């Protein structure tokens, strides 16, 4: 697909962030190297359920005055292609497939089969959680829905499950043809306490940690490497200075569009003609 | 200078 | 402007196809050949007189980033174990990413080696090498 | 100023970024906000759920 | 955004299981597979009239930071001296990080070499070769 | 862990400025080669415990005035990830461990056992201090508590050593996720005086050397490397300009969290299912 | 200003030519020559006493970027497959650009291999090289 | 801070010890090892049946600036003439700097060649390389 | 300021003279030179008792410039084809530039190959090897 | 040890550079190079013992005005650590040796021994010069004195000689720890005369080439490596220009320090203790 | 300061003298050694149960900026024809440039090949190589 790092950063780290924030041992692990007296003085104000301080995440150049207590600035950056494919070909398919998606799911009865239904047409099971079914087990997928054969399984007839597949968008044929791109996004944490920033860094480094693993930049922009700057004054003719440490995030990750295939072929048909010159 | 960065309150 | 009396191919213009799909992320291919050529000499001058082809000799070697689908393991074109076996021969065809016209055929095709290297900043590459019975063009 | 207004900000009030005194103009989609909707205490700005 | 039609392994995609624990701080892994494809020829022709499969080989090769603890000698995996003689057969599986799928299955490894590079401004590596019986993947 | 260089070389580096200022001959020793009179300067107004002069350490953008004298200003600096894992794996573990530690300790009877004791839950012993134990001692640790057989070994029965150990945590498994960095600092003394700039200088890198040994960047901070920058006027405008010499501390060191992983099977169960087709 | 009395040849200066057309975005060409020069030694000395000439080797080698028309395939110089039993030698003319005047001439052409890179972010790559009788020069 | 459960060995964390003295300036070892492993065939497969160890073999390789006292020569370890002929074998190890606990031990070495490097820009290199009969780690 | 008492010899130093005429836009020359310098060993120690020389082999490599006229083709000192079977030894001479005063003679060069590369952003290079009977240097 | 090249540099240049200003021919040779009239001027100026003028050395920013008819200002530049070694380990001793030192001593009878006296107790003896003992002539050293046979060489009961040797501080073991560092000095001749400042380049040339063989640089200080810089107005706005041609001296020295051992062990003991089971 | 306890051998700490007179402007000396330490197994373990010593050798290489005199060959320790064998054998010194004190001695020098390269933008250089009988240091 096009991709937009920035959106994607602002969109997985706001709730991250807040998720972090609410809990407050999390940040009594991620803070343990730092002096007693900022960590306590971090906890205190930020963190927990009733924390009168806020954070806050958005884009750079916004017309209206931020949270210069705590606020992450994200800054989408530079980047180049770096890798092609022969004939720009990123793969092929023969039914259109959209987004990967993981949602949990319980087992019925039905029929004396069981199934798990799904929000969405399954153009493609990866996995259904915890199970690995034999040919005995008639494994089918239908529109949204997996079915699994009743007989021998009846002590699962109530099984929880989650199952990882991807959407399909219609039955059709063509190529997916794209690059890849090395991009880059920068993230700063603004705070005009120093020990604020410090402690911003500290968290940021874990969200990103955290985010490696999960499925959005498990199957798109991968490769995530990082990059520190100096902790300096980002604006110094105020009543006072605001501080901040840039972070650079930079990925790897596949720019490409499905060119769909009209073109179908369905049968072969052989004829003789003599020549009798 | 006027106070923006670090806004405080009014002393009463 | 478009001038047909000079053009080049290139990375973006060929097509690589196998059993009528286009190979996905294949990042080269090569292509090698030999024809056994020797020199004849004789006793009476230093010179070679003549030549002779007496041995033909060709490879095919594909690099490509192993997709988490379709790899050749998946497609079955590459083999892990014994059941190279029972792998009959395939014909692998560059085509003209325009005119959709064969560019080249390499026809028999048969596996001698497969890599696969896991690297901590890089993405995942396969390459395999066959040897090929003939390869021809047609226009 | 402005304001998103989520369901924390519901509960725990905005934390207004100036020292207001007084409030000249208050609005959303949905137009004006009247003074029974919104109230000011410790320059936290709480509103009606 | 995340798509499936296109995809690739990468470093940080897979993860190295032995005996059901993975490998921390695991460089490389190379895996390397070879068939003896030999041609046939005849009285009659330069060409090749046929290839022939006639002898499997294969390796996977492991680079590693030496920890501290649980290096392939204090696993066991690995050995310095006599004891080579006293090591069955150990499986090598590389599965995938996100699904806890196995990629591909390496049966049979057995040890051909074992290195160990002390350096004054870089970390110790370890390097280990396996010869093994085979290699699979399931699906 | 998630780590803060700068804060690690304050809390180091001012005890060990402490330790040697208050000791005469170590200063002799590391001045041994300045011209005397600076030597003697020095030793007379900074060094021993009736010196009337002081050295500090802190931070830079401090909101007060400084000892411009002589002050270690301390200066967090760029980093990048250097070197990543397959799947990221730093490590794995089986029972959740802390940080290292080195105690010491007295041998006691108890019940006709020779014991040390721990001022914390031993999460792994890594060395009693001069003693290899035979099977025959029936080494073993409990809690905090480690624990050797006193029948042959009565006359160590008030023996001193250092136990060498780790904390425990709690009893969990997991992955240890993360990567390497490598991350500099910015050290520089600045003094009024270039002599003393000088002076401060050497002292820094003694005390550096001293560093390289102690088990906080054995374990963690490794590959410690040190650049040195000119001798300048860092201020130029007051009514005597303040000289520094930079020096840059560059670290190697690893970014990583505890993932634990709750599941945990304990059983695996058969079962024959017949296929009458 | 244009002097004789110091010149040397260039990419630029120099065309090539086969059967009297000259060869487009050729990109190098290396002629390589031998003639066995073998050293006389006997009882008595430990000197060389003489040398002898036993044996004339000498090979042409040409790399071009791979045009979309006029290939050595399509011009029928080179060969892909058996038919490489029926290609007659031919002669490979360096011609000076200025004065169209042979440089040196390269007698009975044979060729030994060819290949063809087919690469990603690059313009494809032909490379030939050719056993030859004899190469001489007229003036 | 400072965590066991993850750590690895540095040039600076490892001491190298020679009878009980520690070796100045040393600026590398490389330790090497080998097993033979061959691999067995038979009628009716392609498929490796076993491997089996048949042949140990390793060395350790050393290099160091050269010392204007205490070199290998002067310490003894090292031989420039006939002299080697008696030298007994010595026992290299490999110490951690922190615990003084030895990480391996190499047995028996013995001296397979010896190089030093004298040059205009730089410092004095030795190098010294020692076949071992055995190597092991003791916990 | 010029000094005798430490002087050493470079490229604008130097002229290189065949037949008494100075070799235009010569790039590099290369003399090297093999004695054959066998040990003797016994039964009864390890050591060499002797040396002794038992062949003496030497050859002079030179690069050049294709110049548009004077070639070594043209010289005539190079030989294309059959034509080599009628060239005479030659003497090489290096002179001093200054002096005129020869620093190194090369007696009785035999050519053993010959090349010319045609590239198309550089000058066109021959280079040549002969091997040859003896050097030697007069003063 | 730790160094300061600036300071080496100021004590090693001051006295050699009066040596040769004193001492015409040398300065007539160093400068037969120039043109006659600027060696004739330079050489009735500064040259000699009648010289009125007088060249100075010392470090940059003084608080005085200098001699800038012709002053060497020297000015500590950058370095960094380039080698490592193994656990950091540069040497080892059995006895805490100082520095290196050279001294003229003579021969006296004493007891039918001949002994050289020298300063300090030996630490090391290097070399007595031009004499190589054999066996015979019992050669022993004691504290600070060398002793040598008097029977077979009464002729030499007067011989003078220079000794080597080098300093004991205490009876200690210990690891001497550190590294190596490349670091830069900078030195400028300026004078307002150019052909003063181009004949102080010349004689600066001359002595660091004469310093390449001391002692002190033989076995610290190694790898002399000398740059150039263009000739300039140092100083644009006076009544007259300074000019000045810099030079760069880089130099590779070792950073170290003695961690003495205390632990000493002098009997092993063995025991066999039985096991009943 | 200057310290004994620990201290280095450098390109300028260390004279090289043949015959009692240094050598101007020697750019390198590299002495390589070998035992031929052989390994000894035998039926009933994979193990080496000893190494022995078998053949000692060595060389000691010199590359040389050539100067205009005092070449090698002007000197005569090198030989450029027939006159090598009329050269005795020679010991080099390598010696202490502070205290004038042998470092190590390379005795029974005889040469094995002797090289000069004359190039366009460079000083000219010579190197050469000898093997020696044995080496040796004396204190």
């Amino acid at each position: 697909a096009i991709t937009s790092v920035d959106s994607y950063l602002l969109s997985e780290i706001k709730p991250r962030l807040n998720t972090v924030l609410e809990n407050c041992y999390i940040i009594d692990e991620v803070l343990k190297d730092f002096d007693y007296q900022t960590r306590e003085s971090f906890k205190e104000a930020f963190c927990g359920k009733n924390a009168q301080h806020e954070v806050t995440v958005g884009f750079n150049f916004p017309k209206f005055k931020n949270n210069y207590e705590a606020h992450y600035l994200i800054q989408l950056g530079q980047g180049q292609e770096t890798k092609n494919s022969l004939g720009s070909i990123q793969s092929s398919y023969f039914e259109a497939t959209g987004d990967t998606l993981v949602e949990s799911s319980t087992a019925i009865r039905e029929d004396d089969k069981l199934v798990f239904t799904v929000s969405k047409p399954i153009g493609e099971l990866i996995k259904v959680e915890d199970i690995e079914f034999a040919k005995y087990d008639n494994l089918q997928v239908e529109g949204n829905k997996v079915s699994f054969k009743y007989q021998t399984n009846e002590d699962y007839e109530n099984y929880n499950a989650n199952i990882i597949f991807t959407e399909k968008k219609n039955d059709s044929k063509g190529l997916v043809k794209g690059f890849t791109v090395e991009e880059q996004v920068t993230v700063v944490g603004l705070s005009f306490n120093v020990d604020v920033a410090r402690c911003l860094d500290a968290v940021l480094k874990m969200i990103l940690i955290s985010m490696r693993d999960s499925i959005e930049e498990q199957q798109t922009f991968q490769l995530q490497n990082l990059s520190f700057g100096d902790i300096a004054p980002i604006i110094e003719d105020g009543d006072s200075m605001i501080f901040g440490r840039p972070t650079i995030i930079k990925y790897t990750s596949s720019l490409d569009l499905d060119y769909t295939i009209t073109q179908d072929i369905n049968k072969l048909t052989f004829k003789e003609r003599k020549d009798w010159k | 200078k006027r106070e923006d960065v670090i806004v405080l309150q009014d002393p009463y | 402007a478009s001038e047909a009396k000079q053009t080049v191919h290139t990375g973006n213009t060929v097509l690589l196809m196998i059993k009528g799909k286009p190979v996905g992320r294949a990042q080269s291919a090569s292509g090698q050949r030999e024809y056994g050529t020797t020199g004849v000499y004789e006793i009476g001058s230093i010179m070679p007189q003549e030549h002779v082809y007496l041995r033909y000799e060709g490879t095919i070697t594909v690099e490509r980033l192993r997709m988490k689908k379709e790899n050749f393991a998946d497609l079955g074109y590459a083999s892990l174990g014994e059941e190279i076996l029972k792998k009959d021969i395939i014909d692998i065809l560059v085509v003209d990413n325009l005119t959709k016209q064969v560019i080249i055929s390499y026809h028999g095709c048969s596996a001698n080696n497969y890599n696969e290297t896991w690297q901590t900043n890089e993405i995942v590459t396969e390459e395999i090498e066959f040897s090929y019975l003939t390869a021809s063009d047609k226009a | 100023m402005i304001y998103f207004v989520n369901k924390d900000r519901i509960k725990k009030g905005i934390p207004l970024y100036y020292d207001v005194k007084e409030i000249t103009y208050i609005a959303t989609q949905d137009g004006t906000v009247y003074e029974e909707d919104y109230e000011i205490k410790n320059n936290r700005l709480y509103l009606n759920e």
